[PDB]
């Protein structure tokens, strides 16, 4: 069985974090966002994926080798001259996707999280018998994404309705699809989104056919802080014991086991410590998430904020306000932040006491 | 009626006219510019080579100087825009420099520029304005 | 001869320009700003140059090596644990700087642009036979910076009421016998160890040029006028001319102007550069492989290397262009710092860093 993820480029929107390392490539909850489905995949049985990247993977071939052989998969790149649209970059890696059985292969996107119950999927395939598989979930705000009106009796489509401004549906698309190889042939060599124009001609023929889960798009760094607690709360539902515990942890907290804290702490709700951390005595973290090797310093108290690669958080320093440090960012002592979104290699010897960009 | 507006759509002396473009036939123009959409043209203006009108009106005996830009305005009567100079404004009709406005007979001086800003009658502009309304 | 020049670290103040390429290694006036100092120190005949950076020289080791051939110049790095204030950096560089024969060497910083009159300096070195040498310019803010109390004698920093106007410009000339007085510490020259040989007596000169401290990207519009100036006095056919040139303006022989332009004054185009039909520069830079096209205005800004303005565009106040930027046509920027690699489709109608 094969599979295909969509990428896109590099993670324009996520910057400063993938100013060094790509959209794919930045932790999120510990581990890489790409490792978050590929696993998955493993859950049902995928030897080879595809990457539908428009940059150079010369940067992450390191990377990527690194995880063949951890956990047993092919995993192969395919770099585009163009974004061709949403279902161009099927088109060129139907090559690799093809391995002779005609399965269903899956297609996932990268800005999109959930619980991914993709081995229940195949039975929903292998039941009723059709074609091609996408997977739904319900929104509060139906207008401002595009609606798909199905019929809650079997789960058939019949026609996209963006924006609608009267009451057609609250059911959207979740980036996730199951498809059969009867389908690479009904792509044409231009740029097409798959929204737009290749769903559409599938839905007319009435031969395609809910989440049960969190979903988020993450487009924006500020969203790494409510798309993690909707990770955590699937976690404390999933595995409530691989969520560290004690009595200095409140909510929902994934510590690394590299990670080390000192004594008279208080975590949480909502953190994430990455591997190769050394927080200090008497910090307070709440709602903000720790990437690897970065020191924290004692009495530091930092709330709803994203710490990049190797920093360093000196003593007393206060930290609140979505505030974005990059890779290698050396807060002095007794420093303020409200919002300081700050470029990686950056000493911060000042106070950051509104929000602002500094280099 | 559409013949009534301009359609050039090429350079056989005539400019590039990008829709919805009302020429009155008084006018001097020149092939190089872009007449871009949403602009009404009055008689005996002299039109500069190679500058952009989009979404704006102009009045009568307006001189534009080589290279210029107007976004967003309202040229008044007898005015005089200077070369390398730009009005350009934001466009919203529901700000009140949103659109920007220039009196009679305002002469903007070469490489000023006029950010969403109201002008008024028989005014010299050396220097550049930025929202703000010049009496 | 040798020679040592202290560059520092990346430049992190000259954002965003030195996201990539460091600080030494960013064309001013169509050469990189290393070159500024280098081919002055062949004037003097200086083999071996020597430098005093804080980072890692593997991204610039491809630059540094295809100067030393061109200009006949040896160059080799020296890379420093931590900045070990202002004079220790010379301290580690002692062994490639004493070839034996006894001989003063310079100490240049890249922060610095002057006309650099190094050959007149030593006939004013071997004359009295002084030790040491610095070089002065007057400022008129002495209260802002470091005053010299000339022979100097004390150093009065931030001087209330008046003692002087002379400050240090930068550049020196040391002989090896002080190569010995500093010590294993972090020490400032400008602190420490130019006062210990003031009390001794054993030093001594006025530049009668241009001085500029670029630490910001802004300073680059303002320092390339007093470069360009120099250069009307110095060789004045270096500057092109022509009825649509005003001022003075540095053309590259590799860059192509189109017709109906107006460049001008203190305008400074890379090589490699395309310029379009009905462009007004003036005050501004242009970098390398740039392409501005046609009918756009821009005056007093930075563009970067290959970036792309399009057509009717207009920047102006300030505005600072990475690397890679494609502005789009009819786009307004009014002190717009944008990063590398960005698309510009809207106006930056108020100054703004865009990511």
């Amino acid at each position: 069985m094969k599979a295909l993820i969509l990428v896109g480029g590099f993670g324009t929107r996520l910057r400063p974090l993938t100013l060094s390392f790509p959209k794919p490539l930045v932790d999120f909850a510990n581990k890489p966002m790409i490792l978050h489905q590929i696993e998955a995949l493993k859950a049902v049985g995928v030897d080879e994926v595809v990457l539908a990247i428009n940059y150079q993977p010369e940067v992450m071939l390191n990377f990527l080798k690194d995880f063949e052989t951890k956990l047993e998969i092919k995993i192969t790149c395919s770099q585009e001259t163009e974004p061709l649209g949403t279902a161009g970059p099927l088109a060129l890696a139907r090559d690799k996707l093809l391995d002779g059985s005609g399965e269903p292969f899956f297609v996932l996107n990268s800005d999109v999280i959930s619980e991914y119950p993709l081995k229940e999927m195949l039975e929903f395939h292998k039941s009723h018998g059709g074609e091609a598989s996408i997977m739904v979930t319900k929104v509060d705000e139906p207008s401002k994404y595009g609606v798909v009106v199905m019929e809650e009796s079997t789960g058939r489509v019949e026609k996209f309705v963006e924006k609608p401004k009267l009451y057609v549906g609250n059911k959207i698309n979740a980036g996730i699809y199951l498809l059969n190889p009867s389908v690479l042939d009904k792509i044409e060599l231009r740029p097409t989104s798959i929204e737009k124009e290749t769903f559409p001609k599938i839905a007319a023929a009435q031969g395609l056919y809910v989440l049960p889960g969190f979903w988020m798009d993450i487009g924006q760094p500020r969203d790494y802080i409510t798309g993690l607690r909707l990770y955590l709360d699937s976690l404390r539902k999933k595995s409530p014991a691989k969520l560290t515990s004690g009595p200095h942890i409140v909510g929902n907290v994934l510590v690394d086991e590299t990670a080390t804290i000192g004594e008279g702490c208080l975590i949480g709700p909502d953190v994430a410590i990455g591997p190769g951390c050394i927080v200090e005595s008497g910090v307070r973290l709440s709602r903000c998430t720790v990437m690897r090797g970065v020191r924290i310093k004692k009495h530091a108290c930092i709330s709803s904020s994203i710490i990049g690669w190797h920093s360093t958080v000196g003593q007393w320093a206060r930290i609140e306000n979505m505030t974005i440090l990059g890779e290698d960012v050396h807060v002095s002592d007794e420093i303020y932040s409200n919002g300081g979104v700050v470029l990686p290699h950056k000493e911060i010897k000042s106070n950051i006491l509104k929000p602002e960009i500094v280099m | 009626s559409p013949h009534i507006l301009a359609s050039g759509d090429g350079t056989n002396r005539k400019p590039t006219i990008i829709g919805d473009v009302y020429i009155h036939p008084s006018v001097k123009l020149h092939p190089t510019a872009k007449i871009g959409p949403n602009v009404s043209i009055s008689a005996n203006v002299r039109v500069g080579p190679g500058v952009r009108l989009i979404s704006c009106i102009i009045l009568d005996d307006v001189e534009i100087k080589e290279n210029a830009v107007v976004i967003n305005s309202i040229i008044g009567w007898k005015s005089s825009i200077g070369r390398w100079s730009r009005v350009q404004a934001s466009g919203d009709y529901n700000d009140r420099l949103g659109i920007t406005i220039l009196g009679e007979a305002v002469t903007v001086e070469d490489e000023v520029a006029v950010i969403g800003s109201i002008v008024l009658q028989n005014k010299t502009l050396n220097v550049s304005v930025q929202d703000d309304i010049i009496l």
